[PDB]
RNA sequence: GGAAGUCGGCAAAAUAGAUGCGUAAGUUCGCAAGAAGCAUUGGCUCUGAGGGCAA
RNA sequence: GAUCUGGUUGAUUCUGCCAGUAGUCAUAUGCUUGUUUCAAGGACUUAGCCAUGCAUGCCUCAGAAUCACUGCAGCAGGAAUCUGCGCAUGGCUCAUUAAAUCAGACGUAAUCUGCCGCAAAAAUCUUGCGGCAAAAUUGGAUAACUUGGCGAAACGCCAAGCUAAUACAUGAACCAACCGGGUGUCUCCGAGACGCCCAGCGAAUGAAUGACAGUAAAACCAAUGCCGCAGUAACACCCAGCAGUGUUGACUCAAUUCAUUCGCGAAAGCCGGCUUCCGGCGUCUUUUGACGAACAACUGCCCUAUCAGCUGGUGAUGGCCGUGUAGUGGACUGCCAUGGCGUUGACGGGAGCGGGGGAUUAGGGUUCGAUUCCGGAGAGGGAGCCUGAGAAAUAGCUACCACUUCUACGGAGGGCAGCAGGCGCGCAAAUUGCCCAAUGUCAAAACAAAACGAUGAGGCAGCGAAAAGAAAUAGAGUUUUUCAAUGGGGGAUAUUUAAACCCAUCCAAUAUCGAGUAACAAUUGGAGGACAAGUCUGGUGCCAGCACCCGCGGUAAUUCCAGCUCCAAAAGCGUAUAUUAAUGCUGUUGCUGUUAAAGGGUUCGUAGUUGAACUGUGGGCUCCCUUGCAGCCCGUGAAAGAAAAAACACGGGAGUGGGUCGCAUGUCAUGCAUGCCGUCCGUGAUUUUUUACUGUGACUAAAGAAGCGUGACUAAAGCAGUCAUGACUUGAAUUAGAAAGCAUGGGAUAACAAAGGAGCUUUUUAAAGGUUGGAGAUUAUGGAGCUG
């Protein structure tokens, strides 16, 4: 079937290669997952050595981390907004590694109050935590709107899950300009 | 994948005649490498002559009459190797597998109370789960709490009866070593200097008792004692000294004439 | 080797020259080989310079080496 | 298939088939030593050429070369042990002077004839083939057996032959 | 069924726009050449590229 | 053994070919063959086609018997079936194939890995009784079997009824630890207690750690430690040292902490020995050695230019984010740039599986390698795939094409380039044999006992003038007859062998056949020359015929057809076709070019090959030279200092920080503890030289070649054996093997690169500016360097 060998390619001289063996199982490839937004649906794949890979066909939830706070929370995916490979992947809502998505922001606002005592013995710790700590305006504006931009960090076709990290710093400003 | 072993392809040190059969017994994976081992069926049949053929070799082994490192082995394809101790309690036999001065395997008879000690060479060091340091040796053992001063290339004195380390010998200039590979295998010498080449192989310069000088790769040496005078193990009858070929021929001829 | 071409993006072609000995005639030939090498932006080699390269994992169809040091002219 | 027993060749034909001088010189040896065919002479030619070829190589090397010492003493020892050279000859240059008759003298066929056990060299040939001669209490039936100097004095009649304590034409005459 | 009609394929039938690939003998080197031949084409909803004027 | 001879002329001296000669585990064919040892054997042509039979299975004390099975007295053996492992190895062949395969040498830090070795394991509220207790007394199906059968058959099938597990599923609280994170109510002046949620291996994402290695000495503030700044690993009690320290050349690796999120039985198993605990097995998960697999490529590898340009729509060379894979990667989707290779021969076409090695031999070389060992590939052709640790498997499955078998016509099958055998094809290649005794593989397995695993792998015989070794066909006498001797052959108490066969022993041990034409009868080519050997005698008459070449034969043939005699090799000897030497007729060593074959009509000129000299006599001691000893600031200058690796800094550097019984500290101490000048090691700042050649060293499967030792009766062989309840502390030594790759010593001859010669001071003082107890802030005084 699908193969990954170099026997069908041309040489650097441009000449043709004359093949003298049949295709081997140890060089196969498989069809892509093309994971899309939707209710969860996965299909296991039996790989070399007897191990299993999880091929995700549809996902709508994942683990997202707030790097500056060193915490993570499970939230729902809302939309796919940008993809550096092609616009057709945004149009079909395809989930691949390093694409930009918008996720639910409510659990992060809820954690912010419980850890800092701020709304967008324990009181004394709240005063301690506030010291030498501020919050970026660009992040804070998104939380009040209800949606926050994030970047997928897992490979849905290989592991079957869609985890990510919230965009901050100069990286956030880069993609905000591309969007508008 | 491979399950057979043609006799012409077997290691020459096994001393198997090309005219006897097509095949040789293929050793299994285990403590020693395939090219550096001596299978048990070869020891009990072609070396000690206790068995006339393979059928009798199976009767002895499958009864668990042969112990290696104080443990019965019932497989004729078990890969025994350098520094192992072999005991046959029913006949009172005790040997240690060593190399003689010509690079061949030699069985040195062992007294009691020294058949409980085996030397091991450290080949790797790593950390296990729970931050447990582990040392892996040349014979495939894994020690889960070695001496804190252990380093790759040192030698551990190990008690097979009680399963515990008893001493450590560090690889350093001025120690006694024995060569385990190459063209100098079986020679006993004195570390003069180790030359280090990052990325490439390190070179060890040695010097035997007579003062002859030689060298080899650092991975082929094996520390066996503090000094040439005081070793930690019994070596074969040549004491690892290589003699000139002309001199050896004359003495053997002279002794043969006197033998009659 | 010596730098032969610098027209690709972050990739150069180097050339190695050597003499091959023909036993029957007791004499030598001149031969050469070419290699494609990845060049990091930490270096700015030019045609004719001499470089030192090191082996790495396959980086493309033809690239197996990286530039480690440049000796100018 | 899968048989590893070795074998080789021991003789070579001369490259000028009809040379008048060579033919006469060889017919001398066949009559004088009672040989069966020219192949027996040509067998001796190959052994001599192997020895002379080895000696030439060693004499090229310097004297203190290790290989010259070991091989030089080995080949000289073999020549002395078989009587090809007398013990006076010690240097390696004397092996180059060996000739065909020097080796033919040490055959068992010509040894027994000169020892007095046979009336003629043709009488010696049949005696050996008929199991009458023993070398150190061992029956030998190969005429081309090359005897060693230390074994010369042990040649006598076999103990199972009529000629010395055997007999366990007369046997068929009395019945 | 396919020129068997007829002096004779007369008459009729047939090919067909545009775009991509591809194209022989011969030759006064200009051609032959639209040689021959293969493939695509609707509707709808989108995406990309190709500019001017002021600070 | 470093060799040549015949043929051009009336004679001669050359060039040059043709012919002669020797070898071939190189094939075929012809004529001959008494003994014995050792051996190749349908590759060449047709990777053509195949009747029949056999080639892969496995059970112990130790997974599951109610055979309606067998013995005897419940014990024992157990057909059949389920379950676990294997069938991806071995065997065969050489069609395809030119930076593909392969050789030597490297890499995987880019990955997967059953069987084998050494190891690890504290998650998970279950059961019985009616809240109390604890040796967990868990559940539902399916074969073999029975009943009814379908079908011409088919290594083809249907339904119902029964019953096992180490098949499948479920599931174990307390005994039972250490450590951490987040949080509610009470006691004290921030501390303590209590309550609550979470805290196992492996996996995913995010945040930290995964060390340091250089300039000194002070003040002020808040908070802490100890007595005001002297001791001083760290830590608000249980633990007063329960990790302040992973590895490498190098790591985003090993391992640990925090947050959030998803395969793991104590087989709920089987046997024994002791009188309850003791042993032997078997299995799930984690981890890393070993045996493997897969990928990558440093140098090398036939002929051809009457093959000069190749590649890049639709991947060609590279870049960015991805996808796929066990993993790296244009392997693949989207976008971007215009590259990559070539007369040092690309691209195309032709013949070939690659090595280890064989033949030939002064040396240099030429040639063969289908074939035993290693590597690759295939199973009529061509694709595709399931199971599995591992297959793109073919005595596995699916389809098409080409062939082909049975049929009751509805249908169902096949794959010898496995072992024997056929048919065809050809100049060309064996028995439809015996056995698991040896060597090995598989596996639930030692051998024995009611009680024998399979194996056309492999071994043994048959056939077998491919090739190789040893060796008969007589011997000694006397005047043409006398003696001994021995095998071929026939047998044997017997020996050998798995059983046979061959070899070896013997022809009385009381007792055992046999040569005189020794018919037990040697052949194949020749007799002008090359080339050993007849001027013999008949026949034929340019006929028949011989003749590798020159040449014979036309009535006296040294050559034809025959008889005698003789020559050469000999159990062998001719012929044909290839190939090596002969051949200095392919010439690097080492040819020829005025007239024999052969200098281009003359110049210019790019790759390429080749390329002038020079930086250098060391000196003195017991006029140059020989030898030997010992010293030189080893030209001149100038006395530790200039003169021709250096300078820093690391205690987590050195087997305590390398050499040159009781006195103190500590006692809440397992403090059971502690003391009586140049080199190591790792880091930072400065130093400016290769390649080639040559000498050593390291690393480099056997078989084959060279070689040491050894009376298998010798030899071709082989690695064994020799000497006296065992010794030899038995032996099985060494060497060479292209090129490329590794370390290091030498510097004469050379090569690469650079330059093109006007882009060419040092030191000494003085002045000016611009660690404080520890942790967190603030400031100032000075080093060092910056200028003037
Ligand atoms: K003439
Ligand atoms: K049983
Ligand atoms: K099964
Ligand atoms: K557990
Ligand atoms: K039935
Ligand atoms: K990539
Ligand atoms: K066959
Ligand atoms: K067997
Ligand atoms: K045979
Ligand atoms: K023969
Ligand atoms: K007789
Ligand atoms: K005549
Ligand atoms: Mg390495
Ligand atoms: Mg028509
Ligand atoms: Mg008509
Ligand atoms: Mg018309
Ligand atoms: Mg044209
Ligand atoms: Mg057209
Ligand atoms: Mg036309
Ligand atoms: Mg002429
Ligand atoms: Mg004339
Ligand atoms: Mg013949
Ligand atoms: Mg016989
Ligand atoms: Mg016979
Ligand atoms: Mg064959
Ligand atoms: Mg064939
Ligand atoms: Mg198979
Ligand atoms: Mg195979
Ligand atoms: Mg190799
Ligand atoms: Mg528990
Ligand atoms: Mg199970
Ligand atoms: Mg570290
Ligand atoms: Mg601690
Ligand atoms: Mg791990
Ligand atoms: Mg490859
Ligand atoms: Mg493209
Ligand atoms: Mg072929
Ligand atoms: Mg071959
Ligand atoms: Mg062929
Ligand atoms: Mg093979
Ligand atoms: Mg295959
Ligand atoms: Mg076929
Ligand atoms: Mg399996
Ligand atoms: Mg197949
Ligand atoms: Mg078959
Ligand atoms: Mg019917
Ligand atoms: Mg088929
Ligand atoms: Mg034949
Ligand atoms: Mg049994
Ligand atoms: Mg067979
Ligand atoms: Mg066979
Ligand atoms: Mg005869
Ligand atoms: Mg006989
Ligand atoms: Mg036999
Ligand atoms: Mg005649
Ligand atoms: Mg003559
Ligand atoms: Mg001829
Ligand atoms: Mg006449
Ligand atoms: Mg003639
Ligand atoms: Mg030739
Ligand atoms: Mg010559
Ligand atoms: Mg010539
Ligand atoms: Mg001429
Ligand atoms: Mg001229
Ligand atoms: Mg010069
Ligand atoms: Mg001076
Ligand atoms: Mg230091
Ligand atoms: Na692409």
């Amino acid at each position: 079937g699908i193969v990954r060998s170099r026997l069908h390619k041309r040489k650097i001289t441009g000449g043709k290669t004359k093949i003298h063996r049949k295709r081997m199982k140890a060089e196969l490839g498989r069809l892509p997952a093309n994971t899309r937004l939707g209710a969860r649906r996965v299909s296991p794949v039996r790989a070399r050595g007897g191990n299993f890979k999880i091929r995700a066909l549809r996902l709508d939830t994942g683990n997202f981390a707030w790097a500056s706070e060193a915490i993570a929370h499970r939230v729902r995916l809302l939309d796919v907004v940008y993809n550096a490979t092609s616009n057709e992947l945004v149009r079909t809502k395809t989930l691949v590694k390093n694409c930009i998505v918008a996720v639910d922001a409510a659990p992060f606002k809820r954690w912010y109050a419980k850890h800092y005592g701020i709304d967008l013995k324990l009181q004394r710790e709240w005063t301690r935590r506030r010291r030498n700590h501020r919050v970026e305006k660009a992040i804070a504006d998104q939380l009040r709107e209800g949606r926050v931009l994030a970047r997928i960090t897992s490979r849905p076709g290989q592991s079957g899950r869609a985890d990510g990290i919230l965009l901050e710093g100069a990286e956030l400003q880069f993609y905000l300009k591309r969007l508008e | 994948a491979k399950k057979h072993l043609k006799r012409l392809y077997a290691p020459k040190d096994w001393m198997l005649s090309k005219l006897t059969g097509v095949f040789a017994p293929r050793p299994r994976p285990g403590p020693h490498k395939l090219r550096e081992c001596l299978p048990l069926l070869v020891i009990i049949r072609n070396r000690l002559k206790y068995a006339l053929n393979a059928r009798e070799g199976e009767m002895i082994l499958r009864q668990g009459l042969v112990h290696v490192d104080n443990h019965p082995r019932r497989d004729g394809k078990y890969p025994a190797g350098f520094m192992d101790v072999v005991e046959i309690p029913k006949t009172g036999d005790r040997f240690r597998l060593m190399y003689d001065v010509k690079g061949r395997f030699a069985l040195v008879n062992l007294s009691e109370a020294e058949a409980q000690i085996k030397l091991m060479k450290v080949v790797n060091l790593y950390t296990a789960t729970g931050r447990v340091p582990v040392a892996v040796t040349h014979d495939g053992h894994r020690i889960r709490y070695p001496d804190p001063h252990t380093s790759i290339g040192d030698t551990i004195v190990y008690n097979v009866k009680e399963k515990k380390c008893v001493d450590l010998i560090k690889n350093r200039q001025g120690k006694a070593v024995i060569v385990t590979g190459g063209a100098n295998r079986g020679r006993i010498g004195e570390i003069v200097k180790v030359e280090c080449h990052p990325g490439a192989f390190n070179i060890a310069h040695l010097k035997d008792a007579s003062g002859a000088e030689f060298a080899t790769r650092a991975a082929n040496i094996f520390v066996i004692g503090k000094d040439l005078n005081n070793l930690q193990v019994t070596v074969p009858k040549q004491q690892g000294l290589r003699m000139n070929v002309i001199q050896e021929r004359e003495e053997r001829l002279i002794a043969a004439e006197a033998r009659k | 080797g010596v730098v032969h071409s610098t027209k690709m993006h972050r990739t150069i072609i180097i050339r190695r020259n050597y003499l091959h000995f023909i036993k029957k005639y007791q004499r030598y030939q001149k031969r050469h080989k070419s290699l494609a090498v990845h060049c990091s932006p930490a270096f700015d080699p030019k045609q004719g310079d001499e470089v030192v390269i090191g082996q790495c994992r396959p980086l493309s169809k033809t690239i197996r080496y990286n530039v480690l040091e440049v000796v100018s002219k | 298939m899968r048989n590893y027993n070795n074998f080789n060749r021991v003789w070579k034909a001369p490259r000028r088939p009809f040379e008048k001088e060579r033919l006469d010189r060889e017919m001398k040896l066949c009559g004088q030593y009672g040989l069966r065919c020219k192949r027996e002479i040509w067998r001796v030619n190959m052994t001599l050429s192997k020895m002379r070829r080895t000696a030439r190589l060693l004499l090229t090397l310097p004297e203190n070369h290790p290989r010259r010492l070991l091989e030089g003493s080995a080949i000289m020892r073999r020549c002395h042990e078989y009587g090809f050279l007398d013990e006076e000859k010690d240097k390696l240059d004397y092996v180059l002077s060996l000739t065909v008759p020097d080796i033919l003298e040490r055959r068992l066929q010509t040894i027994v004839f000169k020892a007095g056990l046979a009336k003629s060299v043709h009488h010696a040939r049949v005696l050996i083939q008929q199991r009458h001669i023993a070398v150190a209490k061992q029956i030998v039936t190969i005429p081309s057996f090359i005897v060693r100097v230390s074994s010369e004095r042990h040649i006598a009649f076999a103990d199972a032959s009529p000629f010395g304590n055997g007999r366990t034409r007369a046997k068929a005459a009395k019945r």
